[PDB]
């Protein structure tokens, strides 16, 4: 809702919509398995980019912001 | 080449010698050649077609057979160098015998000036010139 000018044009207008969505990432993040969460991550990489792309084993992690439909069912 | 001795010091030395052999009637003195020396040496190492280095220093010869040997490699070689070694002795000289593996253990690597080492896909090690 809030009043106050924002955006003006399409590169502020998707980062201002991908930014109201960091209040429930936060949550889904802080109670889904880190294990099933890197699981998911990287099924999807070995679809899109190939499978030869390396298997990223974020052993020790900052997961860097993961897609919702790949965070969702591991929630 | 090595030794600047006079006659009278050769004879010097022949006696102290004969006092220390008190079975020997005399000992003769013989000067050899040191190229002969390291010429034989190669010579027999290409004649068992053995892979090998050489370097040569101020004072002896070192030849490096080193990496992965057939068992009839190894047996050839350790027959020559122990017939060799029976004439000429360990002073001049020496045979260095050893087996490695693959020199990095099977994986990928640059080896320019500026070589370095894959660890795996995405992943660079950069040691040292390779």
């Amino acid at each position: 809702e809030d009043e106050d000018v924002t955006f003006n044009d399409i590169s502020s207008l998707s980062k201002h919509v991908d930014e109201g969505l960091d209040g429930y990432r936060d949550y889904l993040i802080k109670y889904s398995d880190r294990e099933l969460v890197q699981f998911f991550e990287n099924a999807q990489l070995k679809r899109q980019y190939g499978e030869e792309t390396e298997t990223v084993k974020r052993d020790k992690d900052e997961i860097e912001k993961p897609s919702i439909f790949a965070l969702l069912p591991a929630y | 080449q090595r030794n600047t001795m006079s006659k009278k010091e050769l004879e010097v030395l022949s006696q102290k010698l004969r006092a220390l052999m008190p079975y020997a009637d005399s000992v003769n003195i013989t000067l050899m050649d040191d190229v002969t020396a390291a010429g034989q040496a190669e010579a027999g190492l290409k004649q068992q077609a053995l892979p090998y280095s050489r370097r040569n220093h101020k004072g002896g010869v070192t030849f490096v057979i080193q990496g992965a040997l057939d068992d009839v490699e190894i047996l050839r070689a350790r027959q020559f160098v122990d017939s060799y070694y029976r004439t000429w002795g360990g002073r001049y000289v020496q045979f260095a015998i050893e087996l490695k593996d693959d020199w990095l253990k099977g994986r990928s690597f640059q080896y320019g000036a500026e070589g370095y080492i894959k660890m795996s896909p995405g992943h660079w090690y950069f040691p040292s010139p390779l």
